[PDB]
């Protein structure tokens, strides 16, 4: 016979539970949501509360700041201590010219003394921000050669002609020696030169050590791998022309494997506000004291109104310094009793019964 | 146009086409029925495919990836997403096409007989002659139904379909006469006679018709079925002349008739394929969008509309940006030339199509095809709406209109054999002003008062049938019947004067009637009858049963075992029934008491009641007017139950005023007065002084489920409007027992006499209906009507009533005010008319079901159209978008599944749109960090997965198996329809504000994820970074397929584990995915996104709130209509809960007679 198959399937009778909003299953399921998410915008707000951040921007160093210890104009500098909260002890900036340096639109040492009247913790992460800087826009974030990334000897037509990620406008110099690394993320490198240590200011031999090791992920030595060029088929990108002048020799050639700065610049920043770890101590803890950064100058940001700072904190497991996890777990944790308070009132003051108020039967 | 076929006959000196010499290229006999001949299947159906308006986007966004303006990576391998669905889609309706195909491979395949004598229609690539020889192989071979062509001699053999439309030559009935079961063309539960043409009466075999030459001069196919001219033409034997015979629509064998009770009838074969009157009241099977289908194109438009803001926003947002001075770009970037840009944020609007893209969604169309198509399939698959006895299940023909049955709101039901069941049981009769007949048909109206504790008096009647079987136990030679007889009266007793009137009633029963007696070659001692009328049939076989045998007939008259012994009975004269006539009378000769005298006779009159008791005998002593009252007030209780009237009269006449009149009746017998009316005259005559022994009665049997089927269709909203092609009290018994038509209800006939006349009581119902015209204020109104009238319309007087555009709209609102509407002798044209009429002026789903070719027009002109399965091949089952077995499985097919497949894709589709939009917005939103240049937030495996892997599936389960209610209690509670009849659950507003939630939960499922970077943007525990673009753009990602899946999870009734293990591995898969390609190196920039990602707890901190915040605006709504103002579905089903349905069984069937007691 033709008859088709019964098996609870194909006759759609599969076992099910048909759910029906009673207010006596979903009214306890709003109180029950907001009693967690109080509870955990209350507990993501207090460890949030201790997240300890210096930030302090250095665009302005080379003009507002002298060659005399200058405080920072209130302006530039953001200090968050939770032990301290009336805390105004101004930073300190100098700024010593380097007339050798012969660049003068970012040149010299901007020299930086803070005061965290706070110990951070184990995890002592020296960021630097870059406001106004657009890492974001289309041709930016494509612009590099993964061939050369994963450390290949890779030809000018996979760097330029590689179809979604190309190095396009800066993929070989005028003499045909392709840069390497190429395209415009690599390019734009952040520069300056953050020290390894923090000078501990009137304190001798405790100066607080960093390091550029433990940058990046280590899993990022996968993809970032030791270059196959020969020095003779590369170039350095053109404003990486001042860090190597003569090009690549034999032995400058940058390792991109070890070399984690360029491993952070090449993860372009989501946003308008761009946080790059370039320092990190995972071995000590530093204490509270004064504290000194002597940044190299290179990077210009004036010419385009941004801000570049410094962003020195231990983040919690949440990262940063942050209210609004906290905030808004805090919200919809209110929200849904707001209305586990709104729609029982209107069950006891309208409320009908679950049986009979069916347009039928009237 | 005027065509002459020509037979056996050379054409004449029109031939001057040569590579085939036949000019006028009649069509191959081949029934089509199919949505798509293979020459233009594959461009009619992209062109339906491409009058979906987001198919027209895709094909623009593909043509627009051509040019370098917009950069896109592999812009070749963008069109693979529309290809595969356009082909997967043509597959689809290519197989659903041709299922169609091998129904018309069957009937093109159904082996008529037709003469091997040489055609010259054909393409390339005294009438009959005995002076010709009788040559060989001239036999009517069996060839194919396809084969037939026009000019073709086709011996139609007992029992078998007609294949096309031929004019008879001959039957083997001497005098050529023919019968036909027209219940596929018309509604006509009778027999027509067909004659064959008296020129070629005597043609008899396949040698006497190679011999015979003539030709048809006939006019065109005309698409009426009750009329054709032809003229037969042929040249006379020995003589030069040429003679003319007429041929009309009596002389016609149509495609849809049966040869019936005759052993063969040749006729030669005039129109073929779409010629025959068949297909022309057919079309080609249309397309038939769905109307939720029709009106995603306004909800498509809507989504370019905000796809045209965004880009606009983000064309004039970037292009305003170029034009700024202190920009990082003029530094980083190379695009150190300041200038060169005035206004071009033109190529920024242009990125920005390409970039948001996928806010009109690729998989849209091919979601709710694999929709549409599973939902054909779970029809096809249950067994509820599978017919044991014709071994067949429901079978969807139209595989995406199923949510059309579901907002159906108007059902134009035909009548005979869609109603009936084509079984006529003698159930009921009077005798004496006595009712005898004990039937349990209608005693179901009462489901107001009593109970349906009435299995009993099934069993009581069943016993009392059993009873009765061993009274009339006498050895009766040919009443075989303890399993035909369908007359339990218990009173078949001797309590008499009543006795005598009821051996004399049956005998008036087996005296006047047509019926023939043929020997069945099973058991040839047992013969059946062979009725032109199947009431004869059923008049006749139950006087064979309670003893009155007629069981063979003599050229003096017919032979009657009465009661065991047979009795010669001697016809002196048959008065046939007629149209005109409505009644048929038999003399029959009384025999001789006194020897040497020549005896005296009897009249007996059986016909219509109210013309029989206008033809009875007042001037009497006896009690011939003291029972006039008691059969009169039977034979209305009798129509109100459903059941065809009749009357038995009689006149026992003296032998010589008999033979007066007998004289004056070959007055006009044996003179050509035939065609004048003075034989009916004559046969007035004698038909005036009656003496009435009774009426009798009969069920037009409907089908299983029938009454309880539209009680359901009733409760349920939906309007039956019955439009048959028989007459109209037929069609009124049909309403009756159907509980159509309702005693109390005032019958609002037509009834043109003779043009005015129609729109004056078209206003007069219109003063008891208080309204005049207004239509516009009627639409707005979908109730089921109170006021009890029923209308009844002769389709001659709808042929007026349907003929300009103020009559129509007069005719319809009194036809939407009345609760029974019937159209009775409507034409297939008419029928469909009547569905257009309401289809179009009022904006309502409208449904058609019908078995048979006069339905045909009415089914395809319908938003569905239903075919009843039967045992033969039915046109209304081939060109229909479902076809059931039974008209009780409509109850299962548009409460259950229908109004299932209504509210799942009423569903479906704003919870699709609302699924794309709140991933799609994202790269709106990222604009505004982006300074709207056109970076994309997303990796380009999560832009190609989101909808293809990680939320695909959640909605096609929900638009495939979600469920309001069971299976049971759509048919418990059918009122449960009205949100589909009023249209509540598809609105462009119900779309709107899904719309209006997919912005606001994208709005969470970026900005939470950015509140967490935008501050510091640093994410991570250890501090390491997380701030590439794709990494934010997990985080969105992740909120967008976990609130996509438990929102489309949260809006479905009927949490199963089929569609919770595939929401659950969806919400699953986007975890799954990103930690097996962000464990590879072809990553690229992703490559530890889900080390990173994962393990990071602030993108689980970011998961928990905003999941939360996308579901709870929504959650919150539900909440507070679900406790104040709910619809009717959540409420049944908090009965469902509180198991108000537990006491049904599982698949609970209603209009099932086999159902077990709740
Ligand atoms: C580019 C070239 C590609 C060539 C083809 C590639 C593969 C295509 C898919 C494989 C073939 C699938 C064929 C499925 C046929 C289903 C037909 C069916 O269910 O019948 C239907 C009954 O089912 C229905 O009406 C419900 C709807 C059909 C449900 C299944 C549809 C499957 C085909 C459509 C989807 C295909 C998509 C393929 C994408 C690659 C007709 O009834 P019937 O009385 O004619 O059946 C008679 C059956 N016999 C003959 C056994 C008595
Ligand atoms: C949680 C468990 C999940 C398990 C995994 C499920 C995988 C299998 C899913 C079955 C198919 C269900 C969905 C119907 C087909 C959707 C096809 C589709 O449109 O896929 C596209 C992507 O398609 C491709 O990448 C290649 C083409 C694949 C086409 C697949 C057709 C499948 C037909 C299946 C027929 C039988 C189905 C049986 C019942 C479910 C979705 O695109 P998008 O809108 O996401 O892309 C936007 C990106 N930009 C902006 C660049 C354009
Ligand atoms: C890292 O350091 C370099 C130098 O300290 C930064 O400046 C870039 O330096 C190059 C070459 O030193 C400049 O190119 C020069 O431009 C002048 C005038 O524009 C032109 O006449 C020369 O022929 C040469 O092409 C370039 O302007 C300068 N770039 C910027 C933005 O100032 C570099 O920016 C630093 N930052 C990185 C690599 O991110
Ligand atoms: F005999 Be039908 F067209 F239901
Ligand atoms: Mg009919």
């Amino acid at each position: 016979n033709r008859r088709p198959k019964e098996d609870a399937f194909t006759q759609q009778r599969l076992a099910a539970i048909n759910p029906v909003l009673t207010p006596r299953t979903v009214l306890p399921l709003y109180l029950l949501i907001a009693v967690v998410f109080v509870i955990v915008g209350g507990c993501i707000l207090a460890q949030n509360s201790k997240v300890d951040e210096v930030t302090i921007y250095y665009q302005d160093c080379m003009t507002n700041a002298t060659s005399s210890w200058s405080d920072i104009p209130s302006e530039h500098w953001q200090f968050v201590f939770h032990k301290y909260k009336t805390y105004n002890t101004a930073p300190q900036w100098r700024f010593v010219d380097d007339e050798s340096d012969d660049f003068t639109k970012q040149r010299g040492t901007c020299q930086i003394r803070f005061t965290t009247p706070s110990d951070m913790k184990n995890n002592v992460y020296l960021n630097y921000v870059l406001e106004k800087f657009a890492a974001n826009h289309r041709r930016y974030v494509l612009s590099f050669s993964e061939d050369q990334i994963r450390g290949e000897d890779a030809s000018y037509e996979t760097v330029h002609d590689a179809t979604g990620i190309n190095c396009k406008p800066l993929s070989k110099n005028a003499d045909g020696k392709i840069y390497y690394p190429c395209g415009l993320i690599a390019n734009s490198m952040f520069n300056d030169t953050f020290p390894l240590q923090l000078t501990n200011v009137g304190d001798t031999s405790n100066n607080y050590s960093l390091t550029n090791k433990g940058i990046n992920w280590e899993s990022d030595k996968k993809r970032y791998k030791k270059t196959k060029y020969n020095y003779t088929q590369i170039a350095p990108p053109p404003y990486w022309e001042k860090m190597y002048p003569d090009g690549y020799n034999e032995t400058n050639i940058p390792d991109i494997q070890d070399w984690e700065e360029f491993q952070n610049w090449m993860r372009p920043g989501a946003f308008d506000k761009i946080t790059k770890l370039i320092r990190i101590n995972k071995n000590d803890t530093l204490p509270a004291g004064e504290y000194q950064l002597d940044i190299g100058l290179h990077w210009p940001v004036l010419e385009f109104n941004g801000k570049k700072g410094i962003y020195l904190t231990h983040g919690s497991h949440l990262g940063g310094r942050n209210p609004f996890l906290g905030i808004v777990y805090l919200i919809g944790g209110c929200i849904c009793a707001a209305m586990a308070l709104i729609l029982l009132t209107f069950w006891l003051f309208g409320g009908r019964k679950i049986a009979d108020a069916s347009s039928l039967s009237w | 146009e005027l065509r002459t076929v020509y037979y056996n006959m050379p054409l004449p000196k029109d031939m001057i086409d040569e590579e085939g010499n036949p000019i006028m290229q009649y069509p191959r006999n081949k029934i089509r029925t199919t949505k798509y001949t293979p020459l233009t299947f594959l461009p009619k159906n992209i062109l339906f495919q491409f009058h979906n308006f987001a198919n027209v986007y895709f094909l623009v966004l593909i043509i627009l990836g051509a040019f370098q303006i917009f950069g896109v990576t592999n812009p070749g391998l963008s069109a693979v997403p529309l290809v595969v669905i356009v082909i997967i889609t043509a597959i689809k309706d290519a197989i659903e096409d041709s299922r169609r195909t091998v129904l018309d491979l069957e009937v093109n395949n159904t082996k008529t007989h037709i003469l091997e004598g040489v055609e010259n229609e054909n393409v390339s690539t005294n009438i009959v002659d005995r002076s010709l020889p009788p040559r060989t192989d001239c036999k009517f071979a069996k060839n194919y139904w396809k084969g037939v062509k026009v000019g073709d001699i086709v011996r139609i053999h007992n029992n078998d379909e007609i294949p096309a439309d031929i004019i008879l030559l001959s039957t083997s009935d001497t005098d050529g006469a023919c019968y036909v079961e027209t219940k596929n063309l018309d509604g006509e539960t009778n027999l027509k006679v067909r004659q064959s043409l008296k020129c070629t009466n005597t043609i008899r075999t396949s040698k006497d018709i190679a011999r015979t030459k003539f030709w048809i001069e006939s006019e065109g196919p005309h698409s009426n079925l009750y009329t054709y001219q032809g003229n037969m033409k042929w040249r006379n034997l020995a003589d030069g002349e040429i003679r003319n015979e007429p041929i009309t629509i009596n002389n016609v064998l149509l495609r849809g008739c049966t040869l019936r009770n005759t052993k063969w009838a040749m006729g030669v074969v005039m129109f073929t394929g779409g010629d025959t009157k068949i297909m022309l009241n057919s079309g080609i099977t249309p397309t038939k969008k769905s109307r939720i289908s029709r009106e995603l194109n306004f909800s498509v438009v809507i989504n370019f509309v905000l796809l045209f803001i965004l880009c606009f926003v983000s064309g004039i947002a970037n292009g305003v940006y170029y034009d700024k001075k202190g920009r990082s770009r003029f530094s980083y970037e190379f695009g150190t030339i300041a200038g060169s840009a005035a206004t071009n944020g033109f190529v920024s609007f242009w990125v920005a199509v390409i970039l948001y893209q996928s806010l009109v969604p690729i998989s849209l169309y091919i979601s709710v095809e694999i929709i549409k198509t599973a939902q054909a399939a779970f029809i096809y698959g249950d067994v509820l709406l599978y017919n044991a006895k014709l071994d067949y299940p429901c079978t969807p023909k139209s595989w995406n209109i199923s949510d059309d049955l579901g907002q159906v709101e108007y059902i134009f039901s035909d009548k005979t054999g869609t109603l009936t069941q084509n079984v006529m049981e003698f159930k009921k009769c009077t005798i004496n002003g006595v009712s005898y007949g004990r039937a349990y048909t209608e005693a179901l109206a009462g489901l107001r008062k009593r109970q349906g504790i009435d299995v009993e008096t099934e069993g009581r009647r069943e016993k009392a049938e059993i009873a009765k079987d061993r009274d009339t136990m006498i050895d009766e030679l040919r009443a075989l019947s303890g399993n035909s007889q369908f007359y339990p009266e218990e009173v078949t007793f001797v309590s008499e004067v009543q006795q005598r009137c009821c051996e004399h009633f049956m005998l008036a029963l087996a005296l006047c009637h047509s019926v023939l007696v043929e020997a069945n070659p099973d058991n040839p001692k047992k013969l059946d009858l062979k009725a032109q009328s199947p009431d004869e049939a059923a008049l006749v076989a139950t006087a064979r049963d309670v003893g009155f045998s007629f069981v063979g007939k003599t050229k003096k008259g017919l032979i009657i075992e009465m009661q065991g012994i047979q009795k010669e009975f001697e016809i002196l004269n048959i008065l046939e029934f007629n149209s005109s006539r409505k009644r048929m009378s038999c003399i029959v000769k009384i025999p001789g008491l006194n020897p040497g005298d020549e005896p005296r006779a009897l009249l007996i009159c059986k016909g219509a009641d109210s013309i029989i008791y206008s033809r009875l005998s007042r001037q009497s002593g006896s009690n011939s007017e003291a029972i006039l009252e008691k059969t009169a007030l039977h034979l209305e209780q009798y129509a109100t139950e459903g059941l065809r009237t009749l009357c038995i009269a009689q006149r026992e006449l003296s032998w010589s005023e008999y033979e007066k009149w007998n004289e004056k009746y070959d007055i006009a017998a044996a003179s050509l007065a035939n065609r004048e009316d003075e034989l009916e005259v004559v046969a007035d005559s004698i038909e005036r002084e009656l003496i009435l022994l009774g009426g009798t009665a009969i069920e037009d049997r409907l089908q299983d489920g029938v009454p309880d089927c539209i009680e359901l269709l009733a409760e349920a909203g939906i309007k039956l409007w019955v439009l048959t092609g028989d007459k109209v009290e037929t069609a009124i018994n049909i309403g009756f027992s159907c509980n159509l038509l309702n005693n109390e209800m005032e019958l609002l006939v037509i009834k043109t006499t003779g043009d005015a006349l129609l729109s004056k009581y078209l206003k007069e119902y219109f003063n008891l209906t208080g309204s005049e015209e207004e239509i516009f204020e009627a639409k707005k109104d979908h109730e089921f009507p109170k006021g009890n009238y029923a209308i009844v319309i002769d389709g001659d007087a709808l042929k007026l009533a349907l003929y300009g555009e103020d009559i129509r709209r007069k005719f319809l609102l009194l036809c939407k005010n009345c609760r029974a509407v019937l159209c009775c002798r409507v034409s297939p044209s008419q029928k469909a008319a009547v569905v257009k009429l309401v289809k179009d002026s009022l904006d309502v789903m409208t449904l058609a079901i019908g078995d048979g070719s006069n339905d045909v027009a009415m089914i395809q002109s319908a938003d569905v159209g239903i075919g009843i399965a039967g045992e033969e091949g039915r046109q209304a089952v081939m060109c229909s978008d479902y076809a059931i077995g039974q008209f009780r499985y409509l109850a299962r097919l548009v409460l259950v599944h229908g109004r299932w497949s209504y509210k799942r894709l009423a569903e479906m589709i704003p919870e699709f749109f609302y699924k794309n939009m709140i991933f799609a917005l994202a790269l709106f939103w990222y604009g505004i960090y982006n300074d709207f240049d056109g970076s994309y937030l997303y990796e380009y495996t999560y832009m190609m997965f989101y909808n293809l892997a990680f939320t695909s599936l959640p909605v096609i389960f929900l638009g495939i198996l979600d469920q309001d209610v069971n299976d049971t209690i759509s048919l418990v509670v059918p009122q449960l329809y009205r949100v589909g009849i009023l249209r509540k659950e598809w609105n462009q507003r119900k779309f709107l504000w899904y719309m209006l939630d997919g912005l606001y939960q994208s709005i969470i499922c970026f900005f939470f994820p950015y509140l967490v970077y935008h501050k510091n943007m640093i994410v991570t525990s250890n501090g390491l970074g997380l701030d590439h673009r794709y990494f934010v753009g997990v985080y969105v990602t992740t909120i967008a397929v976990i609130s996509c899946n438990t929102y489309v999870l949260l809006h479905q009734y009927r949490w199963d584990w089929f569609s919770g293990l595939f929401i659950a591995l969806s919400c699953l898969v986007v975890f799954a995915w990103t930690g097996i390609w962000s464990s590879a190196i072809a990553s690229r920039e992703f490559f530890k996104a889900a080390a990173r990602i994962y393990g990071a707890p602030s993108f689980w901190a970011v998961f928990f709130v905003a999941v939360l915040f996308c579901l709870l605006p929504r959650f919150t709504y539900d909440s507070f209509q679900k406790f104040f103002y709910p619809t009717d579905v959540e409420i049944v089903r908090e009965m469902w809960q509180h198991g108000h349905f537990d006491h049904y069984p599982p698949g609970y069937d209603p209009t099932d007679p086999n159902r077990p007691k709740v």
